[PDB]
């Protein structure tokens, strides 16, 4: 703001057109740093660079885990209805972050590709990280399924943000989707951007099925209410032959968030 | 230009864009003529209040200072009364040491450093202004002109004010030294002549002298004298 | 992110700090090195300028009898802060009957240093310094300040423009042989100065320290013969 | 004017073996008439510290009101109780606060130590502890105290053995040494007060002396 | 989205016009740990919960002390909870220091919102995040009152404002009749039943994670802690369902 | 009545006497125009409500905090007609004028003194 | 102050504009007429009659606390007009310099003092980068023993002068030149006449009719240097005696 | 509809639409660039071991110390930014050295943890600070009540703790921690369990130039291990 | 004309201030509040929304007192109410302090009114939003009332209404014969407004707060006795058909 009496300070902007406007000494740093912050394929093979993922080989089903309690879900449900394996993760040098975005694979039919990938995305790497993962043109049988957790105060409404009721499920389909939606679509005004934005926006673009689910909690720390909330999801074509043990998979989860995993100190 | 907007700042050319928006103000007012001569000096100045609604007593330009300075403004109304009250304080605060009234020079530069002091600070604006002032001291006669920024010129003719590049052109073929007051006030009358939009009236100019009297101001009826002559 | 001192970034990496770093590794080098009983501060002088006097331009300051200063940046702030080191100094002295050590006088001027990264109204002083000389247990001491508010005690170190490579050769040299006796220390810092440098003897200026001889330049023939008895290299 | 004046009152303290004992005369007089006759001057401060505070009673008030509230922050600031070895300090550095505006206090300190011991501390108008067995004083004071010494620490005296202060005794002592004490003094007499203290809590006594 | 300009301070008014300052510290009150307030005719227990920041590390600390007849909670941000409750025991001591008789709670609770007011109004400042709970009984019965983070107490019977804690509410309103005639055992199993709900599903209350405290008629306020709790924490019925 | 909980800086200056006020004129001629503001606050405040001083003594803060830095006279051209001392020449400024200060002190001590950073 | 100013020509105060215009008074000038009034003050030969106007927005309001027409000293009076707010406050500052005047000087104000010292108190906000101008239209009224009645007006950017006659308000154009045209035929005056002359001036700029109770008039004469306020029977017989 | 770029991390006293005020967490986030530490509490003392990352070997080796004294039985090990620390570590003595002449006794470390803590609190708005201190700083020492160790965060607590690391790689350093504690080990056992640790995040190996072992014990004062003495240790 | 809305201390090319203005709107979403003076006396009542039934009687209060014979009817942001009748409770003291008697109604009307408008002239502190109702009594003067608007105003009004519900409120006040009543049917009278003009789809419970000084009270500020409070409910309710 005012850094001292009677300075003169700009309107922030909104758009975004604060933006200005080379010498061969400046004209360097700007590929150092560019280079710094591309994204690289780092599949633990050995020393793997790889060509894309889905170039190797087809699939059915992509489902992608995005965020610490997507990935805390996916990890706790299904992983005992079978054996996985390690096929490559991601590298990333974003300010925010560096936590690892690998894959797994099936070792039982190998339609099925659910991905784990916690690391926060910057806004211009996700184009680089769609153009790596997928590809150019893929084919038209693949089905993708989203679940991330987004902050309650997002949604807006009428009514109190914090005189709304506990953390819901909503969802957005796209046009190619023949299967019904088991929670009430998103409201108009609430838009949702980001690596589920983009994903969603390729696979709309590319005419091959998507879905979305989001959860709208009050409380971003891993848990055990926000995770077990995602309990209709398991009902749908999507995911329905992945799950064969209910009870143990909530006493591992109830282990694992025993664990205490680092809470903030700013608070009590 | 961001490099404007702050008289803080330097261009990245080497100016202060403030400073020259305000000489351009003051140059934007209303025309004002001096003229030194080898007997005393005259300042001639006309006023906006044209209606007869306004009065001719009370509000007035060419404040006298102590016994031999008198001023002029060319520039904003509102902004120079404190300037003169700041400059007859210091008259007095010289007076009461030093047992002798004020040589002029003394007080052009005081009043210079006082108004150059909101320029070089940061967060008000400089004063839109723009004055002459008039003395007579070891029987010599003294004219001066202060800026906005405040820099003090030994000036002879200035005609400083709206229209000022048309009146230091009439007047650099005219002066030619060695006169009496009676010719100066005749050549500041024809100054003001030249650019005026419309006839000089009986309530439209406030000549003032400085001859080695004191400085008098001239009453309406002898103004409407030489004025008629 | 940087646009003023009391805030951060996303990550950390306080700017003006790393900002005015970089703006210290822009002026002349120097150098120092201690010995058994020796030090010396040699500099480099940029550019010649014959009209100049070298008299008035200089970088080896004096702090104390026992104490001695050589900085690298802008010349005013580094000014500032010597005057204000020397009052420091005599106060230091007068409150308490007994030379003032090398570690307190350089961390006063860290301390100094470090007042001004408080507030976004006023700049961190863009200097980097060299703090040597003898304390009063006869125990050869170095130093070296920095922008932010950090101090080193330092062996042979080297600051300025171009310190990377006179670092490397320095360090590639060093051992307890080259500082046995006096003259020793004069051949291996004029030879560690020579390398940035295009041509020796022209712009480079030493200044010995003895134990308790105070501050003592060097004139220009002395540095030319000793350049001179360096050259015979074989 | 004169921001001074004098009330009188008698401390004695006897630090035993285990246990503190602090008594004191109660008689609030000034010039030569009588204020009143029950005037306390044995204020407690915690479960085993007892405060006794003779000389001007303008400032007797006032110290007792601050030694508490700052007894309270340091309970509040440290999660703790303060002993009876940092009060003497802390009591010294407040009295030395106005060194240059003296209180006109005389006060005495008994108590426990952090084992069972007896301690009983000894100030100075302008404020200087020094550690002490028997300490008395205050107004009537130059009478209480020779006694003591003859009786408590054996003084010249030879041929006799050494043995320690039981509780028994203690009582006894000072309640016949204020009684001998009362006759010859003006300003001590009327009701006296005990505040013997152990290692279970605060008990008081009160008996009759020279009635007036 | 109109809010970008608006937002940056907090003395500007939005063209709806409402300060969104204060609205978003009092979201921001709600991150930290559920704490009850009940109260009764002679006691006003006051039961909180405590996070953990680790295994191995040791549990924040939820439940000052203010005075021999007056106890705080906390709830929300740990910084300014210190900064306030010194001037709490300042205030507290100053009005025993100059009377002799302990300051009344409706007094203390107005100072408070006093001083909390200065800062919403004057520019380069922020408001407090605090969800104090003052607890305490002087002359007239146990009070009970909130403070917000904007400078607006509210008196109270039973609330529990904090972290997740509107089903804490619900059964608080379903059995706010009884409060009126029972002992402390059985207003501080109300209390603790009260505070169960709060936690999730398939998770009890230890003994690590209670803060009872209780202040009454003849007793001085009291924190307690550690295995201390454990008689209070004996019945308790079995489980929610 | 304080302990010490640089003396060449600031030094030759007995405790004894700054609490033994000299000649009577002494606090009614070293804070003049301080007492007279307050007793021109004290009786707005008493006659005409509790806005006036508020206002008034924020207006002097407000145009205080605008002059040259403190190791260089200040003209104090404003805050003077604000004031109400705009022509009340007097024993204030033709006697040991500030601008001819007999004794100078450094730059940057004078201004972090200024600023309170001491 | 921890907001800064904002940038542009025309935001602030202190920002000269490219051709040297200060845009923030002259919006100041231009915030008079936002409230919407009119204000004729005319000053004969030996009277000094300020007439205004009352409006009522509704009937439950009162109509004896909503006058436009304060009293600064024991024979100065005043029309105020523009937004309340400020006036109300110019009005208590007029009245503290004028008691600070009568008492490091022991005499009754002239006019040209107190509007002198209301425009350098306005002008000194007009400099620094904290003010705003409060707008406002300072019209003074009184008589003098050295030169007989007198008639001052000030603007919020400070410039005062010396009026025969003022009309200040929303119509100031036409007011203005209906008085100059007056003025040119006759020169005498008296008490009525001035009245008169004021009444058919506002009525013949609102183009409207005057109920018997919605002006009223505060004069003051040589013979009553006390500032007094017209009483309701006055106006209602100069209005019925107006135009018969 | 429309995505807007608001930014409210820029002002030190801005609330975001859900809280967590950004500039704390961006202060806390920078501790991660410095070095590591490692602090165990056990019954009879409590141990601390501090990296040093010599930058050059020039540098004489004790010029740096992280290891620090606070009197004759506190010691604690900064990190992250280091004049800031040197602030800190100041106050903190001035602060203990003048309760000891008031009230005539020892210090308690919950009793100088608060005096820190409310020191390091007055961010915000007279020489006031104007950002977070971003330092860490792990308290150790013996009191009455028997060996501690409190852990201060740049914000404003101070939770006690048993086995908590600061510096970059904490993740790797807290769960080999918790999976190692035992709080019945000896305290000789604690050195060695400390070298494994620390021997996890270096990428260089374990000399006697770049590790500071320093531990008090409920008899001794303040007792800072030499190299010669560190050399038998540091041989298995 | 936005874009100049942002400091007090800028004006806009028509003319207004557009934060004053900001200020005005947002006193409006509030609850409603209504005073009216009879022939020797004045009365005001307050729709008080009641939250949850956690809180009781006495909570948050609308009807402060300033002295033995003023009081407030205030309705706006609670913060700023309270801290202006702190500041009304200081100028009424220190008048007393030293002049004698008691303060006359319309001097503190216009000091608290002028305290008020200070805030809208600097570009350091927001404007307060709040309305502001003065009613009180006197002895000889009679019965006066005064309402203060956010900004300036201070004007002197026979019988008003603040807040969201106000202008079917005024509307339906125009239809009474406020000049010849007593103080024992304008309580009935105001009871049945705050009844006929009360929404109740966005609104739930309700509590009227009323209180009158007059000649009943020769000179006092009190809240109604509960009895009379009682029949005049019961008479509001059963006029709704």
């Amino acid at each position: 703001a005012a850094t001292f009496f009677g300075e003169v300070v700009k309107a922030p902007c909104r758009a975004g057109t604060e933006d200005e406007e080379e010498t061969p000494e400046d004209r360097e740093v700007r590929l150092q740093l560019a280079r710094k912050r591309e994204v690289r394929l780092l599949r633990r093979q050995t020393k793997t660079s790889l060509v894309s993922l889905l170039e190797k080989y087809p699939c059915s089903k992509f489902i992608i885990a995005i965020g610490n309690n997507a990935v805390a879900f996916l990890s706790s449900f299904v992983m005992n209805s079978g054996v996985w394996e390690e096929v490559g993760c991601a590298k990333l040098w974003n300010e925010w972050c560096r936590a690892f975005c690998v894959f797994y694979h099936l070792k039982s039919n190998p339609s099925v590709f659910l991905c784990q990938c916690s690391c926060y995305v910057a806004e211009d790497q996700q184009y680089q990280w769609l153009e790596k993962v997928f590809g150019s043109c893929p084919r038209k049988n693949m089905q993708i399924t989203i679940l991330t957790c987004r902050h309650v105060t997002d949604y807006k409404t009428s009514e109190s943000t914090g005189s709304l009721p506990s953390p819901f499920l909503r969802a957005l389909k796209t046009q190619n989707f023949k299967d019904s939606a088991c929670c009430p679509l998103l409201e108009q005004p609430n838009i949702v951007h980001d690596l589920p934005a983009a994903v969603l926006s390729y696979c709309q673009v590319w005419k091959i099925p998507a879905i979305l689910y989001l959860c709208y909690t009050d409380v971003m720390k891993l848990d055990l209410i926000t995770v077990e909330a995602f309990k209709p999801i398991l009902s749908t074509r999507s995911l329905k032959g992945l799950v064969k043990n209910i009870p143990q998979s909530t006493e591992i989860l109830k282990k694992l968030m025993t664990t205490n995993e680092i809470q903030s100190n700013i608070y009590t | 230009r961001g490099y404007s907007f702050s008289l803080t700042t330097f261009s990245p050319s080497g100016k202060l864009v403030q400073i020259e928006y305000a000489l351009a103000a003051v140059a934007g007012g209303a025309p004002s003529v001096g003229i030194k001569a080898a007997n005393g000096v005259v300042l001639a100045t006309e006023k906006k209040q044209k209606s007869i609604l306004y009065d001719e007593r009370s509000v007035h330009k060419v404040e006298p200072i102590t016994k031999h300075i008198g001023l002029v403004y060319s520039g904003m109304g509102p902004d120079y009364r404190v300037l003169v009250h700041r400059a007859r304080k210091l008259a007095q605060q010289y007076y009461l040491v030093y047992q002798e009234p004020i040589p002029t020079a003394q007080l052009v530069q005081r009043v210079a450093s006082v108004m150059q002091e909101y320029t070089q600070s940061g967060g008000v604006r400089p004063f839109g202004v723009s004055l002459l002032i008039c003395g007579w001291n070891e029987g010599r006669p003294y004219l001066f002109q202060s800026d906005p920024s405040g820099a003090y010129f030994a000036w002879k003719a200035t005609a400083m004010g709206k229209n000022y590049v048309n009146g230091k052109t009439f007047l650099e073929k005219r002066y030619n030294e060695d006169l009496e007051l009676e010719d100066a006030i005749h050549t500041a009358i024809l100054t003001l002549k030249e650019s005026f939009e419309g006839q000089m009236t009986e309530d439209n100019i406030e000549v003032g002298i400085c001859n080695e009297a004191g400085f008098r101001r001239l009453t309406p009826t002898e103004v409407k004298d030489y004025l008629a002559a | 992110y940087d646009r003023a001192i009391t805030v951060f970034s996303p990550d950390g990496h306080l700017f003006q700090v790393e900002y005015a770093q970089e703006a210290v590794k822009k002026g002349s080098t120097a150098v120092g090195v201690r010995g058994r009983d020796i030090v010396v501060l040699g500099v480099e002088k940029k550019s010649v300028a014959k009209l100049q006097d070298e008299r008035t331009v200089r970088k080896i300051c004096a702090l104390d009898d026992n104490v001695c200063m050589a900085f690298a940046g802008l010349t005013a702030d580094a000014r500032i802060v010597i005057n204000r080191a020397r009052v420091e100094c005599q106060s230091h002295r007068l409150t308490v009957e007994d030379p003032v050590t090398v570690e307190y006088i350089t961390r006063y001027i860290a301390s100094l240093k470090q007042r001004y990264t408080q507030s976004n109204g006023r700049r961190p002083f863009g200097i980097s310094a060299l703090i040597v000389g003898f304390d009063f247990d006869g125990t050869p001491r170095l130093y070296q300040t920095d922008p932010s508010g950090t101090y080193h005690a330092w062996k042979a170190n080297a600051i300025g423009r171009g310190a990377k490579s006179v670092r490397e050769f320095l360090e590639k040299n060093y051992t307890d042989e080259a500082i046995e006796t006096d003259d020793l220390t004069i051949k291996l810092v004029i030879k560690a100065l020579l390398e940035v440098v295009q041509s020796g003897g022209k712009n480079i200026e030493l200044a010995v320290m003895r134990r308790d001889q105070s501050l003592k330049i060097l004139n220009p023939e002395e540095i030319e013969k000793y350049v001179a008895e360096i050259e015979k290299e074989k | 004017f004169s921001p001074y004046v004098f009330n009188g009152g008698t401390i004695l303290a006897i630090a035993g073996e285990d246990f503190a004992i602090v008594a004191s005369d109660t008689r609030l007089s000034e010039g030569f008439s009588i204020h009143t006759r029950d005037s306390p001057k044995c204020y407690k401060l915690t479960d085993k510290t007892v405060i006794g505070c003779s000389g001007f009673h303008g400032d007797c008030l006032t110290l007792t009101k601050i030694i508490e509230a700052r007894l309270k922050m340091y309970k509040h600031s440290n999660n703790k109780a303060m002993t009876t070895g940092a009060i003497a300090a802390m009591l010294s550095t407040i009295l030395y606060s106005r060194r240059f505006f003296p209180y006109y206090v005389y006060n005495i300190i008994g108590g426990l130590d952090e084992e069972g011991k007896g301690a009983v501390y000894s100030f100075d108008p302008v404020g200087s502890y020094q550690r002490d067995s028997f300490k008395a004083g205050g107004s009537a004071s130059a009478m209480l105290q020779p006694l003591l010494d003859n009786q408590v620490g054996f003084k010249n005296m030879q041929n006799v053995e050494h043995v320690p202060l039981s509780l028994d005794r203690a009582m006894r002592l000072v309640k016949d040494v204020f009684i001998s004490a009362a006759e010859r003094d003006v300003y001590t007499g009327d009701a006296l007060r005990i505040c013997i203290v152990t290692k279970e809590g605060i008990r008081e006594e009160t008996v009759s002396l020279r009635k007036d | 989205m109109f809010r970008n300009q608006y937002d940056n301070d907090v003395t500007v008014w939005s063209p709806q016009g409402r300060i969104h300052q204060i609205e978003y510290a009092m979201e921001a009150v709600k991150q930290g740990s559920a704490t009850v307030g009940l109260k009764s005719k002679t006691h006003a227990v006051l039961v909180a919960l405590k996070r953990a920041q680790s295994e191995l590390a040791a549990h924040q600390k939820k439940i000052l002390h203010v005075d021999n007849h007056i106890g705080i909670s906390i709830a929300g941000l740990t910084a300014d909870a210190r900064l306030l409750c010194n001037f709490m025991r300042q205030e507290c001591l100053d009005s025993r220091f100059v009377f002799d008789r302990p300051l009344p709670v409706s007094r203390l609770v107005s100072l408070i919102g006093s001083k909390t007011q200065i800062p919403t109004q004057r520019y380069g400042r922020r408001p407090y995040g605090v969800g104090l709970l003052i607890a305490g009984y002087d002359d007239m019965g146990p009070h009970i009152f909130q403070t917000c983070p904007s400078a607006n107490y509210f008196d109270c019977r039973a609330m529990s404002i904090g972290a997740r804690s509107q089903s804490a509410r619900t059964y608080l309103e379903r059995h706010m009749s009884e409060f009126m005639e029972c002992n402390l055992n059985e207003l501080v199993k109300h209390g603790l039943r009260a505070l169960r709900e709060t936690l999730p599903a398939e998770q009890d209350l230890t003994t690590k994670n209670v803060s009872i405290g209780i202040v009454g008629k003849d007793l001085e306020f009291t924190i307690y802690d550690d295995d201390d709790v454990s008689p209070f924490l004996e019945g308790l019925e079995e489980r929610p369902q | 009545s304080p302990v010490t909980e640089d003396l060449l800086r600031k030094g030759f200056s007995c405790v004894k006497n700054e609490l033994l006020p000299s000649h009577p004129l002494e606090l009614s001629e070293k804070n003049f125009q301080l007492n007279q503001d307050k007793m021109n606050f004290s009786t707005l405040r008493n006659i005409q409500g509790l806005f006036a001083p508020l206002k008034l003594q924020m207006e002097f803060k407000a145009v205080q905090q605008v002059q040259r830095l403190p190791f260089l006279s200040s003209s104090n051209l404003s805050l003077d007609v604000l004031r109400g001392n705009d022509e009340t020449i007097g024993f204030e400024d033709i006697l040991n004028d500030p601008s001819q200060s007999e004794v100078m002190g450094e730059p940057h001590l004078m201004v972090e003194y200024k600023l309170g950073l001491l | 102050m921890s907001r800064g100013s904002s940038a542009g020509f025309d935001r602030h105060i202190t920002i000269f504009s490219p051709e040297g215009r200060l845009y923030q008074v002259e919006y100041a000038f231009k915030a008079i007429n936002q409230g919407g009034l009119t204000s004729v003050a005319v000053r004969g030969k030996d009277c000094a009659v300020i007439v205004t106007q009352k409006k009522v927005p509704d009937k439950l309001l009162d109509s004896s606390t909503v006058t436009h027409l304060f009293k600064i000293t024991e024979n100065i009076g005043c029309v105020m007009t523009g937004m309340t707010a400020d006036s109300r406050s110019q009005v208590q500052r007029a009245r503290y310099e004028a008691a600070n005047w009568k008492y490091k000087y022991g005499y009754e104000i002239p006019v040209d003092m107190l509007c002198k010292r209301i425009a350098d108190i306005s002008q000194v906000y007009t400099q620094n980068a904290e003010m705003r101008p409060l707008g406002c239209c300072m019209i003074l009224i009184g008589i003098d023993e050295e030169q007989g009645p007198q008639v001052y007006k000030c603007d919020p950017a400070g410039y005062y002068c010396g009026f025969k006659a003022t009309a200040a308000g929303v119509k100031q154009t036409e007011s203005t030149s209906f008085l100059e045209k007056k003025v040119k035929k006759k020169f005498d005056w008296t008490f009525e006449q001035t009245v008169e002359t004021a009444i058919t001036c506002l009525s013949t700029v609102l183009s409207i009719d005057f109920k018997p109770s919605e002006i009223e008039v505060g004069v003051v004469t040589v013979e009553n240097p006390k500032f007094r306020i017209l009483t309701e029977a006055e106006i209602d017989a100069h209005l019925v005696a107006l135009a018969e | 509809m429309f995505l807007t770029r608001s930014e409210y991390d820029r002002g030190v006293n801005t609330f975001s639409p859900e809280g967590r005020l950004f500039q704390v967490e961006y202060a806390i986030e920078a501790i991660k660039l410095g070095s590591t530490a490692i602090g165990i509490q056990t019954s009879e003392g409590v141990c601390l071991a501090v990296e040093k990352r010599i930058t050059s070997p020039l540098m004489e080796p004790s010029s740096i110390e992280k290891i620090v004294e606070i009197d004759a039985h506190i010691g604690c090990a900064m990190s992250g930014l280091i004049a800031d620390a040197k602030t800190l570590i100041d106050k903190a003595r001035v602060e203990t050295q003048n309760h000891w002449f008031t009230y005539n006794e020892t210090m308690t470390v919950e009793s100088v943890t608060q005096a820190v803590s409310n020191l390091a609190l007055q961010f915000g708005e007279p020489g006031a600070m104007s950002r977070p201190f971003g330092v860490a700083l792990l308290f150790g020492g013996v009191d009455e009540k028997g060996p501690q160790l409190f852990h201060m965060d740049p914000s404003g607590t101070f939770v006690q703790c048993d086995a908590r690391a600061i510096g970059s790689a904490s993740e790797g350093a807290q769960s080999s921690l918790q999976e190692v504690y035992h709080k019945s080990m000896t305290l000789k056992e604690a050195i060695k369990s400390s070298l494994i640790i620390l021997k996890q995040v270096m990428e260089e190996k374990l000399n006697a130039t770049n590790i500071e072992l320093a531990t008090v014990q409920p008899g001794q004062n303040f007792h800072m291990f030499t190299k010669e003495e560190l050399e038998e240790v540091i041989k298995d | 004309g936005t874009g100049y809305d942002l400091s007090a201390s800028t004006f806009s090319p028509d003319g207004r201030v557009f934060q004053v203005e900001y200020a005005m709107k947002a006193v409006e979403n509030s609850s409603t509040a209504i005073g009216i003076r009879c022939k020797d006396g004045v009365v005001f009542g307050v729709e008080k929304l009641v939250l949850s039934k956690l809180y009781e009687e006495g909570s948050n209060k609308r009807l402060f007192n300033v002295d033995r014979h003023v009081g407030m009817a205030v309705a706006g942001l609670l913060a700023d109410a309270r801290s202006l009748a702190d500041i009304a409770r200081e100028e009424a003291s220190n008048f007393r302090s030293n002049f004698g008697y008691n303060i006359p109604l319309k001097h503190l009307a216009d000091r608290v009114a002028m305290y008020v408008h200070a805030y809208t002239l600097y570009s350091a502190v927001r404007p307060f939003g709040c309305s502001f109702m003065l009613g009180s009594y006197s002895v000889n003067d009679g019965a006066q009332l005064y309402m203060i608007d956010p900004s300036g105003v201070s004007y002197g009004y026979w019988g008003c209404a603040i807040g969201k519900a106000r202008q079917a409120a005024k509307t339906e006040i125009e239809k009474l014969q406020m000049k010849e009543m007593t103080c024992r049917d304008i309580v009935k009278e105001v009871a049945k407004i705050i009844y006929i003009v009360h929404d109740e789809v966005k609104d739930k419970a309700f509590e009227l707060e009323l209180s009158w000084v007059g000649e009943l009270t020769n000179g006092r500020h009190e809240i109604v006795p509960k009895d009379i409070r009682e029949e005049a409910e019961k008479y509001a309710k059963e006029s709704l058909k």
